[PDB]
Formats: C-alpha cells, structure tokens, sequence
C-alpha cells in the first residue's frame, strides 16, 4: 500500500516491514510467536540468563540495539556513520554478558534487580525464502527496579528472526531495535531487550 | 560560600570537601571558572571533515554550532539566535551553508554571520546593523592532531601549553601513530554522579580496576584479567602515573595495547600494536614507541577522558551537581584496516558505551560518591588523595611531568584537584597562574 | 450484572458497555480486532499517516478525544458543558493534520519523532442493529520520543467503532477516548491516540 | 541581584536580558511585583452565571475559589483552610452554598465566612472568633464585559483604567458586538517555557506567522494562509500594532474575522462578522465596526492572552521559569447560532488547544527560548524587540495608544516590556506611576 | 530446563513456576485466561467494585500483595521476616476496602480518579492435583490518574489461581504480587493489582 | 531568614507561619538545629537481636549503618566510605562481621573500624594511618525498652530525660506489658509533605478522626466506629492530651485497646488487653493499668510516630520541605501469642502501611498542606492550634506534663511547636535550654 513518495515521513526499511505482515496472516503462527515470546521475557525477567541462552537464544544469533544521531529530515549531504551499537552481539558475546551478570562479584546486582517486562503488538510471518526463517515483530516496555527508588523504564520495538533449532525449537537469531530515545534516561542500557 | 578564601581542596590536593560533589551553588561557580576558562572537547576532523559539516555540542552547559568553514578552519558558535533566543539547530550534525531559525525566519551562514531577515527592507528599512548580529563566538577552537577544543576565555594559554606535561605522554597515539580518527556517533547517557566523579576515576584510579571490576576482567576475556577481585597486584614497573601544571593527568599501563578489548580481539591487536612499535623504536625512541603501545587512563581537565588503546573517549556534560551527560566514542588509529576499525569501535561500546558492561561496574560508586556529597553529616568530610604522596618527583630525565613511578596511586588525583582549587580561588586566568607558580613543589612535598 | 444504584462510582455509560462485552463472546472476532488494531498502530508507529487514513480510517469517522472538567462526585446542580474537545474531527479534518505532520515546513518534524505504540486489553462485539458495525475496546500506552531528552507517555482507553468499507476492509468510523489526565504533562496532545 | 538597579529591559524597551526567562529568583520576585499587584483573568460570568456556582483558578501560584454570591456579585478566596492551611476545593467547577474543610470539617460560606466549626460549644466553648477566620479573600474582583479579573494588591487602578488605551481596540468586540460568552472547559497543558514567552508572542508577535506557521497555514484551509513560509507580506496598511501604560497590547489585522478557522468555517463566519459590521456602522462609527471584525493578537498584561474572531482564549499560569500550566478557552459572541458556537469552541481547540496543530508550531519557540536563558553564556545576553522602533507614534486622532502604523513590528513588546521593568523596580503601585509618568514618550523616542 | 545451582539468580519459586508453564500448553486455555482477566480489568478501571467482588473473586480468595526487605545475594545468616504484606486479604477484608471505596465521605475520591490497567504476557495451565485449579500468570501496569496533575504508574507480575464457583464461572482464588519496586513513589498502593 | 529573630511560632505554640512546611532554606536549617541535634528513631532490639545483625536507616537526611556488636551493645556509623565517599552498604538489613566497600576495597568492621585495605603493605607502606579512617560514629545510642535512638549530637540530654513526662504515659505498655517487639520490614513509601505534617497529626489530632477517617470508620469494622461523619463526639474524660518539655506529647484515648483494628480482632484483644491490665492493677496500679490498655497517639520528637494498641510504628524520614519517606512498622507485646503477632502486624498494614486504607484519608490532608506553604500568598499566613488553650494544667497530681484533660485539643501541638521554635532559634542545647526554662508557663498561659 506505501509510497514513500507520498508518505513522506516513512522509511524505505520501514515500508518493507509494513508490507511482510500486511499479507498472507497466519492466525496460529501469531499465536506461536506469543507463546515464544511470552516465555522468553518470563526467563528474562526472573533473570534465568543461562536458561534463557539455551533456550531462546540460538548459536547464529545477531542480537543488535542501535541508537541513531539525529539528524536533519531534509538532510541529504552528510554521508558518515548513522548509528552506533549499543548491542551488536555474537553468541559467545551475549555469553559474556550473562557471565557478567551471574558473578558473585557483580556488586551492582546485590541486592537483586526485579525485571517485569510487557510484551504487546505481536506479529509474525514466514520469510518468502528461508522457509525456516519466521519474522516476529513485537513491542516491549521493560521496569527494572532496585535499591528501594531506582526505577529505569525502556521502550522500543524489536524485530526479530526466529529459526527451528536443535530438538525443534525455534530460537532467535536476530534481534533489531533502533532504541527510540537518543539520549538515555535510566542509568545505563544494561538490560536485554 | 566565599570562594576566595574556602580550602575545598587541602595542601597538596590531599584531600577534597565531598560537598564539591554535590553543591549547587559550588556547581553554578564551576560554570564560571572552570568550564567558562578551560579546554572543552568538541569534535574530531574525522567527523565534520568537508567545508559545511557541523555538529552540535556541551561547552559546559551551554550548547555550540561547531562548523566547517570554506577556509578550512573550524569555528564555533552558541546554538541560540540573536533575535528572541530560540535555539537554532535542533539536530546533532549534518551538512549546511547556514542556519534558518524556525521563529521569525533569520538566516545566519556557517560562519555565525546574520546574512537574512525576512521582508529587511519592508520592515527593517535600513535601520538592522546586521554586521552587530552575528551568533555568539566560540572565542578559541584549537586542534590537538585533529581533536578539537574549544574554549570562551580568550585569555587562556594556547591548548598545547594548556596540555603541559601530559602532551609528551600523548604524542605516540595521537601523533606518531599516524593519527587517530574519532568514530561517532556517541553514545549518550544521563548518570545520576558529579561530572567529577568520572573525571577525577579515568584521570588517575588503577586501584579501583581490580575490585569494582572484578567481574568484567574475570568474564570479559581481557588482557588485564589477572586483576579480578583483587587476586593479583600488578608487577614491577608495571607502569606509572603522571599529572601537569593546568590538571591533565593520566596514568600509564605498560604494553597494555588491547587493554579491555575481549579475546576476539587481543591477538589482533597485540600484533598491530607490536608491529608499529618496532617501526617507531627508529623515529622517536624506545621508551616512547613503548608508550605508544601503552594503555593510558587520562583526563584532559577538566571533562575529557579516555583510555588510549582501548579506544575509549569520554566527554563528562555537566548537568547539575548530581547529574552528568556521558557521551561515549571510539578513536582508532588511522591505518587500521577498516574491518578492525568497525570491530574496536563495537568493543568501546560493548565495554565502556551505554550498554558497556565495564561502565556498569563504575556506575554506583560515581552516582552514591556524588549523592553522599549533599548529605548534610558528609558536606564537610574529607575524602581522601593521599596514595603515594612524598614519592612523587618533578623534571624526571625520561619521563616529565609531576611522576609517580607506580601503576597505582593517587598522583593524578593531587593535580587535578591542585588546579582545580587554583581555578574555583581565582577570578582570572593571570590569577590561576599567581596560584600556581609553585606548582609541583607543592605537589612533590615530602619527597 | 452491574447496577449502578450498588455500585456507586460506575457511570451509565461505562455500565452500558461492560453489558456489551460479556455477552456474546466470539473468539475470532477478537483476535480479527487484535490484528486490525495491532496492523493500525504499526502504521502510525513508523508516520505511514497516508496510509492510515487509506486503509485503517472510514469516510464517516468521528475521530474524538475529551478532556472532563474535575467536578464533585456528589455534584447534582451544576450542568454547564462537562467537557472540552482535544480531538473531534471527521475524515476532512484528519487529512488537515496529516498533511501537517507531512508538511516540509514542519520544523518541529525534524529530527524525526519516534513513536512506539503499546496495544492492550482488546475487546470486540458486534452491534445489535448494525450487523456490519464492530464495537472494538482497547487500551494504549503511546510514547513519543524527541530531540535526545524529551519523552513523552500517553495512557488511554479507546472505544471504537469499525465497519467494513470499500473492498470489505475493516474500518474506523468512530474513536472515543476521555483522556484520564486533566492537566497534561506531555507539552501537547498532538499524537493519534 | 538588586532589582532596584538592575536593567533587566533597555530604555524603551528595546532589549531585555535573557535571563528574565530563565531565572528563578527573578521569578519570585515577579510572585510579588507581578502576580501579586497585578489583574489576573479569573472566569467569565458565562461560566458562573447562578448562585452558588464556582470554579477555582491560579492567580500567580496561589490558587483562589471564585463564587457568584447570593446578591450577584462575584468574590474571591484562597483555597487554603484557615485552620491548619488544607486545600478546601478539589474541583474545577460545581454549585455549592460552602465549603467544608476534609481535614477538620470547618465549614465556609460561599461569602468566605467560617459558618460552623464541629463540636464548637463542647471544645473551643466561646473562645472562637469565627467573624476573623473568614478564608483570605482577594481584595479586588471586577467585569470587563462580562470577564472577571482579580487583583491581591487594593492599590490597583480599576481594571478599565488598567486596560488604558487598548480597553478602546477591545470594546467593538467586548462591547458593541452584544457581549462574549467564553466556552469552557478549557483546555489545559504544562509547557517547559516561561510565561512571558507566550505573553510576548501573543501581545505583539506578527513576525513569526507566516514561518513558524508555515504548515499550519498551508495545512489548514484559513484566511492569513497566504502568508505560508512566508511567501507573501502582508499589504499597505494590513494592520497596525498598539500598547498601553499598564503593558497591555495587541496587534491589529483588518477584517481577518475568520482568523485562524478552516475553510469549514471561513465562509460562514464572514458573514456573520460583515453583517454585524453593517449594524455597528451606525452605531459606532465605521472605524471602530471595522476593528469589530479585525483580528486582535492581544495580551492583557501580565499573562492573559486572546485572538479575537479566531476565538482564542489563554491564561499562562506561572509554576517556575521554565514552568507553564497553559489554559486555553474559547470566545464566542452570545448572538451566534448555537450551532455555530459549538462549531467554533471545536475550531479553537482544534488549532490552539491541548491538540491545536497551530499551537504545537510554537512550542519549541517558547520552550528553547526560555530555557536558553539559564545557559551561562545566555543570561547576559539580549533578546531584540526594536524592530519598527523609531516610528511610533502618541495620541493618533482616530487610534489611540502608543501605536505603530503597520502590521508587522515590535511596538507591542517594547510597551510590554517598558511595564515589566517598572513593575520589577518598583516596591508598590505609586513607585509603578513614578516610574511610567514620561511612559509614551519613552517607547516613541526617535520618531 | 533450569538449574538453580547453575543459573545463579534464579530463586527456587521462579524455577518452580517456569516449569509448570513451558509444558502441557492448551491454547484455548490461555484464550479463557485472557478473556477472563481483560474483564476483570475492566470491571476495575470503571470502579465496579461490587462488579468485580460477585463476578470475579472467590470467597475463599486470598488477595497478597508483599514488600520484599532488601538483602545482600551473598546473605545466607540473617532470618527474620524477609516480607511485609501490603495486602493480605480475604473476601471480607476485599469487601471491606470495596465499601470504603463506595462511601460518599470518601473525600480523596471527590473529583472521581481515573483508572486504566494493561495486562500483558498471559500464560496459564491447569493444576496437576486440583484438576478444578488453573495457575495464571500476567503483568500489569496500572495508571492513576487524580487532580488534575497527580499520575502514577504501576508495575508488576501476578501469580493467581483461579477455580471455577457457582455457576461454572471461573473466578480468583488467589493473588499474589511480590511489588518490584521497595520504596513507592506513587503515594500509596490503594489499587487493586 | 533571620532564624534567631523570626517569629515562625508565636507565644505558647498558638500558630505557625504556614511557610514551615514548604520553605526549603528552613528545611535546609532543620537539619542542622532539629536533625543533628534531637534524638531519631533508628531500629528496635528486635529486628538486631545477634552480634553482626546490621540495619540501614536514616537520621535526617543521611544514612546511617546500625550494628549489634559482640560485646551486645550498638553502634550506628554513617554508610560512607572514608577514601572517596562512596555509599557502603547497599542492603536494608543483614547479618556481617564487617563491610568491604565496592570501588576499592577497603575492608570495614562492624565496630566502625578500618580494617584492611587491599595491597596495604605495598601502596601505603607504613603510611596510612586506619585508625584514624573508622566509618563517621553517631555520638550517642540509647535504648528505651528495646528501641533504640540515635543523636548526632554528644551535647544533648540522655534519651530517658528528653521524653521528659511523656515516658510515664508509654511506660506501661513499653515495659510493664512484659516489652515489646518490633515486626518487620517496615513497608516505604514516599508522600509529597512536610515532615511535620504526619508529626503534628500524630501527637496531638484527634480533631480530624471523625471527619478526616469517616469511611474508615464506617467501614473498617473498629472500636472508635461511632465517630464515623463526626456522628459522634468522645464521651466525658474519653481522654486526655499531653505533652513534654522537649517536643514530644500524645493523645490518651480510654480503654481503646482494640484501636483501629477490624471487628475480627476487636474479641481477641479487648480480652487480652483485658487480662493483662488485671495483672497490673497490682504492679502499677489501676491509673497505670489503664493507660496501658489505652490507645496512644503520641509523636516523640521530632519525626517518630506511633499509634499504640493499634500498633502503629511511624518514622517520616525528611527528603526536602514537601517530600517525606514514610516507614511503618508492627509493634506486638512479646507474650502474645504468634499467631495473634501475625494477625495484628497485618492488620497494622492493612490500616496505615502503604495501602492502608486509613493512612490514604490523611493523604491528601497533609500533602496539601504542606503543598500551600509554598504558595506565595500563605507564606505568611498562620496555622491555628488554639483549641483549649487556657484550660492546660502542670504538675497535676495523677497526670504529669503539661496537661489538657479532654480528649479533642491542641495541647499536644503546642508543646511541639514551642520546643521546635526553641531548637530552630537555638545555636546549641545550652541556647535551647535557657529558652525553654518557662516551657511549661507558657503552654498554660491564661489558666
Ligand atoms: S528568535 Fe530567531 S528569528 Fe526570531
Ligand atoms: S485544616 Fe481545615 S478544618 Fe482543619
Ligand atoms: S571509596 Fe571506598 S574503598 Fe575507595
Ligand atoms: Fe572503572
Ligand atoms: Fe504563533
Ligand atoms: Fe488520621
């Protein structure tokens, strides 16, 4: 349905999206993405992070969060580097992370954060190709809480690339956000989204 | 509070009344003379190269247009029309030959001149002396090997003077090297903490590394690893510290040159690093090509920080005296191939960026340390510089600057906050320099 | 259920739609309005403001949200005009405020807002008398973000009417909001809730 | 700082430092030299027309209860208990015959009076002067046409002289057309500007139009959209501007009666504003009918705003300098058709209300510019109002008031502001006439 | 799949339950759990309280809402009371707080308050003993408006159980929300999670 | 503001300036001449019973480490890292034989005392002297039947002789009922008031109870039910107020053992509170015996409230003039059965913890009360707390302090505002003495 000629605000990435969930709807695919879904921000938010890796997470993963410089609308010169990569992770670098957050020595995980994540607006199709490929796209809204009055909340879209993996299960393989605010506004970004 | 006469900071830079963590009143005379006076980072060639690039940044905490102009010089304005004072650029960089404000429509050219008013001769006649309107100028912008700094204070010693005994340490990496390159764009974060706080741990603090991040070095897979929890103290002359006349400092890790970078990444760079080193050892000598390839923790007073190596480059935004800005990039060297570079970029973040899990490990003891500052029964405490003190040595054969010959101590700490002082006590730059004629002796007492 | 001479706090409007909801319940209709409501806010999240009006907005809309005046829960004898229109546009007027988000001249426009759209607590029933009229409730959490530190939260509870228009597709012919906030504190109300 | 001495505003006006709309202890001072001496819009009869009727309304910071007595009249009252200091009112509109305190239960007449006291006889037995614990009442409430203002200071001239020579632009409208009623609820939003920000726009702000309203004016189907990105001037004599002793002023375009209205309403309004014209010709004279249907951009000093015939109606209510809560009403003539009423309170609120798409063009105007004036190197600067400076002119023989003969210009902040700064320097109202003795000659200086 | 001895932050109750919800998933079970609880949302945000207590709660219900002491990750000495009870209700203490609510001299609800809850990430199975008892669990965020500038927001995860009453209809036997934030500052906790 | 010569309570605690509960520069100098001079409220035997059980809690606005030592007794240390300042203890409570701090590791015992400091022998050498560095000590902790007080002020009189009469009053509950404990945790919650609202409602307000709880009582199912809508007033000597030389004072309210309690423990405890009294009419008497079954709502100075029977424990824990951190706790008797211990610290949570439906009824009473301290016209407006003045006695002989025998006055909030006076325009507690030699004339002036 979008030209972009027309809809002047919208981006070619984002017309592409727009027009993969738009056709063929596969009620009980919508469904599955749920249940992925709700289960993954389940074991996030009980900070099961080993679960969560073998699990949710699978080993060809790309789990990226950007922050892009904002720039003019009518701005068609400057050319350099428009976003950085608040995440750009492999799986042994979300590894990492989890190790990260599981040592006793983490000082700033005791006493422990509580995590309650709200996951809305799923969708999904298949990929026209990799018919093993499913594209899920969702919205989360993440609180983190700790130490009595620290309360951090994130907002974004993701969109997402799941795969059936070993024994079946379907495991991401690439997460996208574009992490909506520039400057941040909670302490630090240190939460999976 | 009487300025002229309050001891925030003790002889020596001993010791620094925790209120200078949390005053607002003291925040608001740091306006004045500190971020009005000294060396503010702006930008990078690398980022506004072409005649018509800007960006936009915190000269403390005002905002400036910083431009390319046609000549190739760079200047620098204040982000706010001459008419009614609506900001004039709302993005954060870009290419432009001028600048339209948004409320009555006047145009001013990348060099800050008013060119445009709209309907000027039916409304203004000939009575607009528009040659009196031109934006508000960045007095000073200087390069130090293409980092730019800008400063309000037209009285203020050129930038290399300014750098005094730490432009030797930094020569190597940003000179001899071939160049860095600044790769933007930042990360940006607010963080609850003093701007001092940040300032004061990247300009002289080893001694935290070991302790606060114990659990990056242990799950990192880094170089400096066998620091975790304390479990081992660095060797020898594992390296040093150093601190100059005007408040920069850093310390000095030796052949640290993957510092916090991940294993993906260690031999990499210990390789590329080692490789330009032997090609060094001939042009400027051994001790310097090795500090070169050394990890250097430095605050260019007073709010820029940055790990060379590591590739991490800091700018401290104040906000209010609980409330900093944390703009986080990458510098790479110039002729890394351009695989490495996007790699070392995406480890600065990774590490140090606003999802750095380093950066996490630091982020309570900047916040509480600065918050206890307000804290009525603390305002008045002392917190504590004193780590090596009556070691340090001024006008060393090799290695210049106010030294101490240790990787952990608290050197640079002292003359930071000797210049510091020195600035809050004076009202001019004639007046910083009467306070610090004796500079090192009082830094160096005891020794 | 409800008898509001018992429960004392509930209006008879909102008594009036609980009554629709709990009778009658068809599964898939709710999960037709999830999709419509879900596919219209993912439109809006990336400014695609053409093609919500083309594909997600009736020729016959009312497009309303009211601010109430704060008055005494026991207030029997004041009866002046109870609220204020914040929204009240039909589809001429709706188009006006595209073409004002879409305008170049829109300096406020640039840099690009970002837009995330939260969509909850769906509901669908159909009428009793307008067999091809569709009454769909739902919450939203909108947020707006700009200019690297401003963000904006809105929270809402919408009541609307859907009828299938040109090529059968689904429509919005009313939206109904009475914005839970007397003062707002978001700088402006100039989002599509 | 020594607002005695202190030049905030220039000699007529012509600058005024941009401090004033960033800083907060000069708007605490504006609480008193300001808020407190002042007329401040309250309500309208329209909205409290039957005894017993209410609302409640900010009159600087402090909030006030609004009651139509028994005998007609209107009185005022804080809303704060006079026991333990409560808010007695939690609504914004009802009908009551008083008020009873939830903390205590002390019961108020709508009088103000204490009329009963729980358990009196059993606890304070005769000890209660209840005659003397009456709620604070303000000391002067009077009508312009229907408008109710309230002033703390019993000083104040009388609102009609206080409105000086603009009372005579507004009365065609106010007047003449058969009376105003004003459609509530209003609207009401917090924006991160100083009060004197839209105070200023709205007094005598013509330049902006056509470039921050580019969009709204091409988008919006209305009368002035010829004046989109400025592509077209106003004509000859398209308007004037004008200002007052006690600050009051507005901007006069002719025969704009369907202002700011779509094309849904373009038509029908002007013929409705031309045929009212037609009547008030014999009336009033054709001069002043034709102001009737002229759109007016006027502030009534301090903080109440209006576009006439475009229906507009604002109170910017004070917080803190960085701080507004904007109220946003509409105006309607009573002899409209009720549908059209009801058509034109939408299309105000459409375009200037909580969503008015025109609105939202100005408030990153109002929001930069006033929190520009905390930055450091911003507060000493000066915000420009000379434009048209220089061909004033005093005592017109048909257009009374200090009066610029042209559509566009500054006149109207230049008398706003020459008020301000008397207000400011001044400790009560005879100081204030003191202060403003040569007020017509100061802003027609150089004409 | 989860070890706790592995899985360093995850407590024995959050393994406990994320077991019962990754196996045995009926779809239509998850569907009656979301009809069920965005009713209950609801008869809630339009302050049908009496609504709520006769439809949706049972009279053996136990309503708890806890307030965890902040500890350190390490402690493995101190034992006192690790948990305060914010709520700890039966019926007849619900009905107490439903009356309280009702009463015209309740002056804080004078101009009236406005609710709107978003209830997301349901997930529901059945009992393995009580074949009556189906465990649901889902997140809220519960926004407050009240005079005009007062707005707090809610966050948190609940953990009921539900069983079918008189005449079939499947009402909550128990609630339990262990509050993510320590210190509140939203004024109080008088709402209903 | 001139706090030695600002009258901000007049002779005999009539009125307060209704600006004490909003001025910031006035919160700023309470905690100088309240907080770090008075006797805070910090944890109970019960909640620190074993040597290494710690708590955090705060005085004023700094945080305090509470510690039982081996030897039994108890030392609170401020929670502040003596190197760089950073906060230690992160937890609320816990169990620990010293503290390690987080950005450098330096190593604390619970006795305050430095310990170890990482790498000591080769950083420091011999030159750093620990046992100077201890954590910051609270001068003086003292216990009453198990709770236990913190001053930072070694000057003031011993906690025992600052209760001054009002211990008589708590004594037969705080020790002839066998002791008390403390239930935990407390519940946290933030309200936008003064400090001193929740305080001066406690220690002496039984005026509102009827109006301000009305649907509590209707509802909740309570012994004190008959006051709901003020549809009754207390019987004869219902009770009585008091209060003491040093601030503190209480309401007596006969007999009401079961207080706020619902109907499903009224039974329980009115037998149980019953049963005891009976006991004790041979220990203490019946005078005593009965006020230990009586409710008291009592305030010791300056922010630690309490409800007894009901076993409400306050502490509003001061954040700025309209921001309070309110805790409450359960207080139990010890020889209560555990299931009652249970049922009633619920219970107490259920009625005024942080959705108790009690404590919301005085919500918006005290936040906008405090709130209008703030506004520009109530600055300088006078809260009134008159009711039965001229009826107080002293030195009565059954009753002691100063002393208004009737339930309903307030008796109990001039008492607290004249030592409040009295501290604020004192330098030292000789000053607060000298002018409060005459306390207990002025309170009964006019008797
Ligand atoms: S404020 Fe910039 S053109 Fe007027
Ligand atoms: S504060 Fe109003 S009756 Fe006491
Ligand atoms: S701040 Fe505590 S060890 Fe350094
Ligand atoms: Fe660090
Ligand atoms: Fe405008
Ligand atoms: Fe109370």
């Amino acid at each position: 349905m979008i030209n972009i000629q027309e809809d002047k605000l919208v981006s070619a990435h984002d017309a592409e999206e727009i027009l993969r969930f738009f056709n063929c709807h596969d009620s009980a695919l919508q469904q599955e993405a749920t249940t992925l879904l709700t289960q993954e921000a389940h074991l996030l938010d009980i900070q099961a992070y080993r679960a969560w890796l073998e699990h949710c997470v699978g080993s060809e993963v790309q789990y990226q969060v950007i922050s892009r410089e904002l720039r003019a609308a009518s701005e068609r010169r400057y050319k350099l580097n428009e976003a950085m990569n608040v995440y750009n992770e492999n799986f042994q670098q979300l590894k990492v992370r989890v190790e990260h957050q599981l040592d006793p020595q983490n000082w700033g995980n005791s006493p422990k954060l509580r995590f309650t994540r709200f996951i809305t607006n799923v969708q999904a199709a298949m990929d026209v190709n990799d018919k093993e490929l499913l594209h899920i796209r969702s919205n989360v809204i993440l609180h983190r809480a700790r130490r009595g009055n620290q309360v951090d909340v994130f907002y974004a879209a993701r969109e997402d690339k799941w795969k059936r993996g070993e024994g079946g299960v379907r495991k991401l393989v690439q997460r996208f956000v574009d992490y909506p605010e520039r400057i941040l506004q909670t302490h630090n970004l240190m939460v999976f989204l | 509070m009487n300025y002229n006469n309050k001891i925030l900071v003790s002889e020596s830079g001993l010791s620094q009344k925790h209120l200078i963590h949390g005053d607002e009143e003291l925040f608001q005379h740091e306006l004045k003379t500190i971020f009005a006076r000294n060396w503010l980072f702006l930008t990078h060639d690398s980022l506004i190269p072409a005649p018509g690039d800007y960006v936009t940044a915190k000269m403390g905490i005002d905002e400036v247009i910083v431009s390319r102009q046609n000549d190739g010089s760079i200047r620098a304005f204040l982000n706010v029309c001459r008419h009614r004072g609506k900001t004039l650029v709302s993005v954060e960089a870009g290419n432009a030959k001028g600048f339209v404000c948004s409320y009555h429509g006047w145009g001013f050219g990348s060099n800050g001149e008013l060119q445009s008013v709209p309907f000027e001769k039916d409304l203004y006649g000939e009575s607009l002396n528009k040659k009196c309107l031109g934006l508000k100028e960045v007095a000073r912008v200087e390069s130090f090997h293409g980092f730019i700094y800008g400063c309000f204070d037209q009285e203020a010693p050129p930038l290399m003077d300014y750098l005094g005994d730490a432009a030797w340490y930094l020569e190597p990496m940003f000179k001899h090297s071939g160049g860095l390159e600044l790769v933007g764009p930042p990360g940006k974060v607010v963080i609850k903490a003093n701007w001092k706080a940040p300032a004061e741990n990247f300009v002289g603090d080893a001694y935290h590394v070991g302790w606060t991040h114990a659990s990056s070095l242990r799950s990192g897979e880094s170089i400096f690893s066998s620091l975790a929890g304390n479990a081992a103290l660095p060797p020898e002359g594992a390296g040093l510290q150093m601190t100059s006349k005007y408040g920069s400092g850093m310390g000095v890790l030796w052949d640290g040159y993957s510092g916090v970078h991940s294993a993906d990444l260690v031999p990499e760079l210990m390789a590329f690093g080692g490789a330009k080193q032997e090609r060094l050892n001939k042009e400027i000598g051994d001790v310097r090509a090795r500090i070169y390839r050394s990890h250097l923790n430095c605050t260019v007073f007073p709010n820029n920080s940055m790990l060379t190596c590591s590739g991490v480059f800091k700018v401290w935004n104040p906000i209010d005296a609980n409330t900093t800005e944390v703009w986080t990039y990458a510098i790479v060297e110039k002729d890394m191939p351009e695989d490495l570079k996007r790699r070392l970029a995406d480890s600065v973040q990774r590490t140090f960026g606003p999802a750095g899990f380093w950066e996490s490990d630091d982020n309570d003891n900047m916040e509480t340390a600065s918050q206890n500052g307000k804290k009525y029964q603390s305002r008045d405490s002392d917190l504590l510089s004193n780590l090596g003190f009556g070691e340090d040595v001024y006008g060393d054969a090799v290695y210049p600057g106010v030294v101490g010959k240790s990787a952990i101590g608290e050197t640079s700490y002292r003359g930071f906050y000797r210049a510091y002082q020195a600035h809050v006590s004076s009202s001019n730059w004639a007046e910083f320099e009467h306070a610090s004629s004796t500079w090192h002796t009082e830094l160096t007492k005891t020794t």
